[PDB]
RNA sequence: UCCCCCGUGCCCAUAGCGGCGUGGAACCACCCGUUCCCAUUCCGAACACGGAAGUGAAACGCGCCAGCGCCGAUGGUACUGGGCGGGCGACCGCCUGGGAGAGUAGGUCGGUGCGGGGGA
RNA sequence: UCGAUCAACGGAUAAAAGUUACCCCGGGGAUAACAGGCUGAUCUCCCCCGAGCGUCCACAGCGGCGGGGAGGUUUGGCACCUCGAUGUCGGCUCGUCGCAUCCUGGGGCUGAAGAAGGUCCCAAGGGUUGGGCUGUUCGCCCAUUAAAGCGGCACGCGAGCU
RNA sequence: UCGCCUCCUAAAAGGUAACGGAGGCGCCCAAAGGUCCCCUCAGGCGGGACGGAAAUCCGCCGGAGAGCGCAAGGGUAGAAG
RNA sequence: GCUGACUGGGGCCUGUAGAGCACUGAUAGGGCUAGGGGGCCCACCAGCCUACCAAACCCUGUCAAACUCCGAAGGGUCCCAGGUGGAGCCUGGGAGUGAGGGCGCGAGCGAUAACGUCCGCGUCCGAGCGCGGGAACAACCGAGACCGCCAGCUAAGGCCCCCAAGUCUGGGCUAAGUGGUAAAGGAUGUGGCGCCGCGAAGACAGCCAGGAGGUUGGCUUAGAAGCAGCCAUCCUUUAAAGAGUGCGUAAUAGCUCACUGGUCGAGUGGCGCCGCGCCGAAAAUGAUCGGGGCUUAAGCCCAGCGCCGAAGCUGCGGGUCUGG
């Protein structure tokens, strides 16, 4: 889809205080353009929750502008696990490449079975015009057993988008579940202790 | 109980003897080095154990030739 | 990945330069034979010899000693006497042998 | 211009070079004011040790 | 329980657990995950807990992911000896973590299912843990 | 002072792998021979001598394409010299100066010195 | 130019191993054995988690694999006062304190019918036997008991005894 | 265990301890020295009598991962091979 | 005789922190795919399927003192300049020291123990056990004591009383004497900030009723009747109502949840972040935060004015040494 968010300018301010006003420190940024901005951390919350680098996001600047835009790049707190940067990419009317979502329709034999399905890829990077942005990108996972898999070869491709990844890529797959039996047998375990590379005249 | 290794060697005091823009006379040591981590420019002699050490009284010079190595020079008075 | 013959031209040329001489470069073509002093520190050449530019004939070892002698005789007007000799990827002999023959008879010493 | 120093804590307890400063301004006492000219070097100690002094912008 | 198949060098030093994580700080494959707040040498014994309590919570089904590996050799003197004579053997490894690394992931179950058997993995561990949904600011990492 | 070529240096891949196309008047290369100088741990492939029927297929040169490689900001973070704080600890924070790496947007199928041959 | 496992490799002699509870002297708490001290790996007791047992039922009684603490009675680590001396096991005598309570008292739960038990909680006032073996602490055993508790005081107590 | 060498610890000059973690020397070469000329490796794919996962030959790819008598290090094909 | 520590500019040397995976090795999962284990099918030599142990290779995600495609802050040294200091260079005489210790940061060893040990930069005590603060204490904070004063200003630390100066001013938090020693962990303690539902299409509490038949349902077993594991979520009457939330049971049942009819008439039930507090919390001569004692504090956080407070600074006088 396509939501919206107010977007401010910034330069001498420091980003120190800015995550303490409740600001995220920001930057518009394509081949044409290059400037720091910064939002109400709380408001383009709720977006990328919806969002995600997937659903375009046009910033309404200060300045009177609305330029259409999408993230292609989020810092973190690794400590506090939280934001604390982000990059809107200046989305202009070229070919780019984005990661478009999956939804893996349809119930794998394999669940039925007592597998899980291991959404390994759950968006897939592609070329495409911004005006041409999919929604999303179904794929049969009915017919996939213990322990098949899918690639990118596989997917059937709407129009105006190509995919910028090699199809040999795997993209989900079936595998068994945790099972307690297993257990038992794995505690008696025996595991010769690990051998130390020689060295010298010993090779 | 016990022990196996407990053995080392007497640094060998390796490096740079004479840095660029620094003044010597002919014959001084301007790299110490194990291999030709640097290389005779100009000026520069190397020795059976890639001692680097100026031929002429003048003044030292490093130059990085990328793949071809970072060579130290002397340029005269 | 180089060539045996960019190799064997690099390994003799490097060698040369490492005394600082100015260096007789010779080259070798199926008809004509060029030869350019130059000098690798200023990065510029001087005096010039080659049998096209001399509208030389068809023995090419006889041409070699007229590039040859003609090259010092245009040299040492220049001052030019001491140089170093490149043989670049060609062996010492005949064409190549036959021009610095030539050269040290001119007046050139090496 | 010039500035004025005033050695306000005292170096008991920095390390060797820092005392060297205030050697170099000239502070060699608790309160002491000096003035000094304002060049990059004096400059320079000045706020090797602007935790122990008190600096003033003068003439 | 983990451990390497081969090493270079049989006995590591300690080094040090100054920092927030390197890395590993957001979901990478399964639904939900277990974080670390607090760093701490964490043992392949440990983690075997961590795991063998959450599999029997998941009884049978659901996928469980290990996202630290005790390849650090913890090593110890024998007993009431002295100071000295070399350095302690080697008696089990450890999977050094810091704050914010994801150390167990799960998917294939259900909410109260990934929820409750991560709180139990963390009471296995000797630090404390932050059980986490994953987020697109997972995904567009 | 301009464009094509043979030589030879400089920066040291923004210059390379690869795909395509193009050049033979000149020069360059494959070329025609192995009598002669010279030569292969066998081979005139290589080096080398004498040639000048042919071809630019191979190699080299000059140009387009971003699949790979290389290069790569801005903003932010990690870390940090110096100066202060917190916790019993593992450890955690503030101020002043410095400030990465990975990643993003992008850039790149080279630039220039000298002397030769031809051309306008 | 040669003769070096002068390898204890700056190499006392050309030439050399042991024992001392018969021992001596000069020095050291610069250095061990006792004890104390800092630490708390080991030791003792307490807890988090709750897989699994208990016909049924996780938690009456139990607690896999793991996690976090307290205490300073064990074995040790360090080697901080003491080697111009701080005498070290056990016992006898005499106590006194702690409470993680052996007994008596008061409670909850109980797979508590009752009687009698089990398990946590409150409580340190008083009590907590006599013997056989051994130097023994401890432990085993006989006869009993309301019960025959564990520990600190330099493993309390030799200018108080042995 | 005791001298010598290599790497780390060593906190981005040198130097830096511990009965800290890992390995080596007490030789060797008459060529494995000097100089001139020439040559370029492992490795992957396909190809071939005996003939093989690796004997040697042919082809393409292959900036160096082979090699340098020996431990390790740095260095190194534009050579030190 | 200005060359000194320290400082400003500039050039060169480096490979740590941090980080990265291109080399060396380690590494969980998946993909691709030589090589075996095992099932059919075979001795005729070849085929086929694999929820099986797995090489190389790619992908997502990591690890390393003895790994580095990268790579700091700093450090080191050379030149110019500042720097006149119990600074430096040189020659010469006399020594003592060659048993260090605490602290801080970076490591190793140790158990991510020790008033432990061994190195590195620094600092202090040593030699400042002279002074102020820290209840008391060589090394933590402050500060380098020539001597004298019944003078003044300050540092750390402090201002209710012991005990010099505020029972000072403004806002907030705490009810535990937390303050005035400890962790996992546990809890409707209290306060501030946010989020999802449900609610006058009348909620939550309570009230009132209902809550129903196939159906004591099936793989299912020895009890398995909604509530001991699965490979299960199908119909009916309907106002509504899981073939079921839980309590309950040996298994029947009852109890209530989700569920709608009635009753009142406004909010309620569940998450997550921060602040301060509670339990968790057992040791031995007599108790205590240094004491008394303190609760819109005499405690904690944030913001201010003023004072007390050293052998530091000033002020007056004096001594000696060195320089002018
Ligand atoms: C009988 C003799 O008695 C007397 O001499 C004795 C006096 C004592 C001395 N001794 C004795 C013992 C010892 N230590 C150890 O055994 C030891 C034990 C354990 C650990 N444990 C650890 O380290 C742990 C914990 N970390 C674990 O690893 C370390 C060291 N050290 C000694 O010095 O021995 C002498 C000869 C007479 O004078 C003599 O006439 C007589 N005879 C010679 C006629
Ligand atoms: N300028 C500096 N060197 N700062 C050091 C700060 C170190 C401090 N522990 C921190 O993490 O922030
Ligand atoms: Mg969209
Ligand atoms: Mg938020
Ligand atoms: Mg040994
Ligand atoms: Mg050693
Ligand atoms: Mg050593
Ligand atoms: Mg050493
Ligand atoms: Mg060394
Ligand atoms: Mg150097
Ligand atoms: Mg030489
Ligand atoms: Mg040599
Ligand atoms: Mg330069
Ligand atoms: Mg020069
Ligand atoms: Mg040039
Ligand atoms: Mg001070
Ligand atoms: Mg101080
Ligand atoms: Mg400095
Ligand atoms: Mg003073
Ligand atoms: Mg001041
Ligand atoms: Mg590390
Ligand atoms: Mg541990
Ligand atoms: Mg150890
Ligand atoms: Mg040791
Ligand atoms: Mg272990
Ligand atoms: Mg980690
Ligand atoms: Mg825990
Ligand atoms: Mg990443
Ligand atoms: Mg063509
Ligand atoms: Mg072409
Ligand atoms: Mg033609
Ligand atoms: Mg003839
Ligand atoms: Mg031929
Ligand atoms: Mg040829
Ligand atoms: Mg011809
Ligand atoms: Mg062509
Ligand atoms: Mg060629
Ligand atoms: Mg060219
Ligand atoms: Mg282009
Ligand atoms: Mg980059
Ligand atoms: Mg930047
Ligand atoms: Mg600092
Ligand atoms: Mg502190
Ligand atoms: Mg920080
Ligand atoms: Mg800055
Ligand atoms: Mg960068
Ligand atoms: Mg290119
Ligand atoms: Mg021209
Ligand atoms: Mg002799
Ligand atoms: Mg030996
Ligand atoms: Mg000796
Ligand atoms: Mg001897
Ligand atoms: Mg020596
Ligand atoms: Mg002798
Ligand atoms: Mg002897
Ligand atoms: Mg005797
Ligand atoms: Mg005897
Ligand atoms: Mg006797
Ligand atoms: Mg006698
Ligand atoms: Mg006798
Ligand atoms: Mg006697
Ligand atoms: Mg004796
Ligand atoms: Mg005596
Ligand atoms: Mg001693
Ligand atoms: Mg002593
Ligand atoms: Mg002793
Ligand atoms: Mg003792
Ligand atoms: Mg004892
Ligand atoms: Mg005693
Ligand atoms: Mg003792
Ligand atoms: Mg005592
Ligand atoms: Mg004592
Ligand atoms: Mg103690
Ligand atoms: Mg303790
Ligand atoms: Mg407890
Ligand atoms: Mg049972
Ligand atoms: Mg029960
Ligand atoms: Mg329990
Ligand atoms: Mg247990
Ligand atoms: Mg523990
Ligand atoms: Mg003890
Ligand atoms: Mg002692
Ligand atoms: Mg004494
Ligand atoms: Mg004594
Ligand atoms: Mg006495
Ligand atoms: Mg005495
Ligand atoms: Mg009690
Ligand atoms: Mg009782
Ligand atoms: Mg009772
Ligand atoms: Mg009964
Ligand atoms: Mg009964
Ligand atoms: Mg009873
Ligand atoms: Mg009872
Ligand atoms: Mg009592
Ligand atoms: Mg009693
Ligand atoms: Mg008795
Ligand atoms: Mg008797
Ligand atoms: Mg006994
Ligand atoms: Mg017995
Ligand atoms: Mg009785
Ligand atoms: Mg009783
Ligand atoms: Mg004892
Ligand atoms: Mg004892
Ligand atoms: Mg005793
Ligand atoms: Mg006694
Ligand atoms: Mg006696
Ligand atoms: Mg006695
Ligand atoms: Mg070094
Ligand atoms: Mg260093
Ligand atoms: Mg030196
Ligand atoms: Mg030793
Ligand atoms: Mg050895
Ligand atoms: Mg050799
Ligand atoms: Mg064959
Ligand atoms: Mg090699
Ligand atoms: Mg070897
Ligand atoms: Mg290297
Ligand atoms: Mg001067
Ligand atoms: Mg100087
Ligand atoms: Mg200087
Ligand atoms: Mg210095
Ligand atoms: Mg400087
Ligand atoms: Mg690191
Ligand atoms: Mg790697
Ligand atoms: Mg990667
Ligand atoms: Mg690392
Ligand atoms: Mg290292
Ligand atoms: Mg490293
Ligand atoms: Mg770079
Ligand atoms: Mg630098
Ligand atoms: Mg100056
Ligand atoms: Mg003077
Ligand atoms: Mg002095
Ligand atoms: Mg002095
Ligand atoms: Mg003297
Ligand atoms: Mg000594
Ligand atoms: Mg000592
Ligand atoms: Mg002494
Ligand atoms: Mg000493
Ligand atoms: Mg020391
Ligand atoms: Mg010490
Ligand atoms: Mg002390
Ligand atoms: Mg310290
Ligand atoms: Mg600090
Ligand atoms: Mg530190
Ligand atoms: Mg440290
Ligand atoms: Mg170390
Ligand atoms: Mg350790
Ligand atoms: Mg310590
Ligand atoms: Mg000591
Ligand atoms: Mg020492
Ligand atoms: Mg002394
Ligand atoms: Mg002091
Ligand atoms: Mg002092
Ligand atoms: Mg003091
Ligand atoms: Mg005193
Ligand atoms: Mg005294
Ligand atoms: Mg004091
Ligand atoms: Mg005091
Ligand atoms: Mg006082
Ligand atoms: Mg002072
Ligand atoms: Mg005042
Ligand atoms: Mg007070
Ligand atoms: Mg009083
Ligand atoms: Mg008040
Ligand atoms: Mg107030
Ligand atoms: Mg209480
Ligand atoms: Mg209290
Ligand atoms: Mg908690
Ligand atoms: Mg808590
Ligand atoms: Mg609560
Ligand atoms: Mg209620
Ligand atoms: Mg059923
Ligand atoms: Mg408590
Ligand atoms: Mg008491
Ligand atoms: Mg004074
Ligand atoms: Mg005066
Ligand atoms: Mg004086």
């Amino acid at each position: 889809m396509e939501y919206r968010l107010k977007a401010y300018y910034r330069e001498g301010e420091k980003p120190s205080a800015l995550r303490r006003a409740g600001k995220l420190p920001g930057v518009m940024y394509n081949r044409h353009l290059n400037r720091k901005v910064y939002v109400d951390l709380v408001e383009f919350d709720k977006v990328f929750r919806q969002a995600s680098i997937h659903h375009v996001i046009v910033l309404e600047l200060p300045d009177g502008q609305s330029l259409p835009t999408l993230v292609r790049q989020v810092n973190l707190d690794k400590r506090r696990r939280r934001p604390e940067h982000v990059d809107f990419f200046v989305l202009s009317d070229e070919p780019v490449e984005m990661y478009v979502p999956l939804r893996f329709v349809g119930t794998p034999a394999g669940v039925r079975a007592g597998g899980v399905l291991q959404e390994i890829h759950r968006d897939i990077l592609v070329k495409v015009s911004p005006r041409n942005i999919p929604e999303f990108i179904e794929v049969d996972v009915s017919g996939l057993e213990i322990g098949d898999s899918l690639h990118a070869s596989d997917l059937k491709l709407p129009p105006g988008v190509e995919l910028a990844v090699s199809p040999e890529e795997t993209i989900a797959a079936v595998v068994p579940p945790e099972d307690v039996e297993k257990l038992a047998e794995e505690a008696a375990a025996e595991v010769a202790e690990p051998e130390v590379i020689k060295k010298g005249k010993e090779e | 109980g016990s022990t196996r290794n407990g053995r080392d060697s007497q640094a060998k005091r390796l490096g740079v003897k004479r840095y660029e823009g620094q003044v010597v006379r002919a014959g001084n040591i301007l790299v110490r080095q194990r291999g030709t981590r640097f290389k005779p420019g100009k000026n520069v002699g190397m020795g059976r154990d890639f001692t680097l050490f100026a031929l002429v009284d003048g003044v030292v010079e490093f130059q990085d030739r990328g793949r071809l190595g970072r060579y130290v020079h002397v340029r005269p008075l | 990945r180089l060539t045996a013959y960019e190799r064997r031209k690099f390994r003799v040329r490097n060698r040369i330069k490492r005394t600082g001489r100015l260096r007789l470069s010779v080259f070798r073509s199926l008809k004509h034979i060029y030869a350019q002093i130059i000098d690798d520190e200023k990065g510029v050449t001087l005096v010039s010899a080659s049998s096209l530019a001399l509208k030389l004939k068809g023995n090419k070892t006889e041409v070699a000693r007229q590039v040859g002698r003609a090259l010092a005789e245009k040299a040492l007007a220049l001052g030019i006497k001491q140089v170093a000799f490149d043989r670049g990827p060609y062996k010492y002999h005949g064409r190549v042998k036959a021009l610095a023959e030539g050269a040290r008879e001119g007046g050139l010493e090496f | 211009p010039r500035l004025k120093v005033k050695l306000v804590k005292s170096p008991i307890g920095y390390p060797k070079d820092q005392k060297a400063a205030l050697k170099a301004l000239g502070l060699r006492r608790l309160q002491q004011e000096r003035v000094l000219e304002d060049t990059p070097a004096i400059r320079g100690n000045v706020e090797k040790v602007a935790h122990l002094v008190r600096v003033e912008v003068v003439e | 329980m983990l451990m390497p198949r081969r090493m270079k060098y049989r006995k590591q030093q300690r080094g040090r657990l100054k920092g927030a994580t390197k890395g590993g700080d957001y979901v990478a494959f399964g639904d939900y995950g277990l974080v670390a707040l607090e760093p701490a040498w964490i043992t392949a014994q440990q983690i075997e807990a961590a795991r063998v309590a959450m599999v029997r919570h998941f009884r049978r089904g659901g996928k469980i992911f290990i996202r630290i590996f005790p390849d650090k050799p913890y090593t110890k003197k024998p007993l009431e000896v002295r100071m000295g004579k070399g350095k302690g053997n080697v008696e089990g490894y450890v999977a050094v973590v810091k704050p914010g690394r994801v150390m167990f992931e799960v998917a294939g179950v259900t909410e109260e299912q990934a929820m409750e058997a991560l709180r139990i993995a963390g009471h296995k561990l000797p630090i404390k843990t932050k059980i986490v949904r994953r987020d697109a600011y997972d995904e567009a990492q």
